[PDB]
């Protein structure tokens, strides 16, 4: 789950 | 049956979601969503990211806490008290939504980009758009199908800038939501  | 509130998993290795998959089957009381949604009222991380599942339970005032938290009410055999393990300290607008969410007098909404202009959110935006806008929406915001009805625009933008409209970045919406405070717009300018 990509980060931001 | 099911359960309606749901229970979802970000930043969590597959060791660690089996354990959880049973340690809600054991105790029941919950269903399992692939993404935080209207039914969602907890979200568990196995690491604290600013994962999308994590941005958006900060907007629905969502309980945010650490895999101890299931440690501990398998231990003991349910549900135990949220508060000593929600993550104040990565990310402080958690504790803000999740108390203001439920003192809530009808149903929640957050109140934050309520005293903003209405914002256009562009396609070609990471995250994706979709999500960003909900984003945006949750926390009080309001969004525009098209640029010239926007004050503000948010995102990757090619086309020729304009003088009334502050051009930012992502980043400015994601950092005003973990912060619980709408951050500066003169240092989260997209050039």
């Amino acid at each position: 789950s990509d980060e931001f | 049956k099911k359960p309606t509130r749901t229970l979802v998993m970000t930043s969590m290795p597959s060791e660690k979601q089996n354990v959880v998959i049973q340690v809600v089957d054991k105790l029941k009381g919950f269903s399992i969503a692939p993404d935080v949604c209207e039914t969602t009222t907890h979200v568990l991380s196995g690491k604290p990211l600013r994962t999308l599942n994590v941005l958006l339970g900060i907007a629905r005032g969502c309980w945010v806490l650490s895999y101890d938290w299931v440690l501990w009410s398998l231990e003991l055999g349910h549900w135990i008290s949220e508060e000593p393990f929600e993550l104040s300290h990565h990310f402080p607008a958690a504790p803000l939504c999740r108390s203001e969410c439920h003192l809530s007098a009808g149903p929640y909404r957050g109140t934050l980009f309520a005293d903003q202009p209405v914002m256009f959110v562009s396609p070609a935006s990471s995250p994706p758009v979709a999500k960003l806008c909900e984003l945006v929406h949750l926390c009080g915001g309001r969004v525009s199908q098209v640029p010239r009805q926007a004050s503000i625009v948010i995102g990757p933008y090619s086309g020729k800038k304009k003088a009334t409209v502050k051009y930012l970045s992502e980043k400015w919406v994601l950092d005003s939501i973990t912060q619980h405070k709408v951050c500066a717009p003169e240092n989260y300018l997209l050039s």
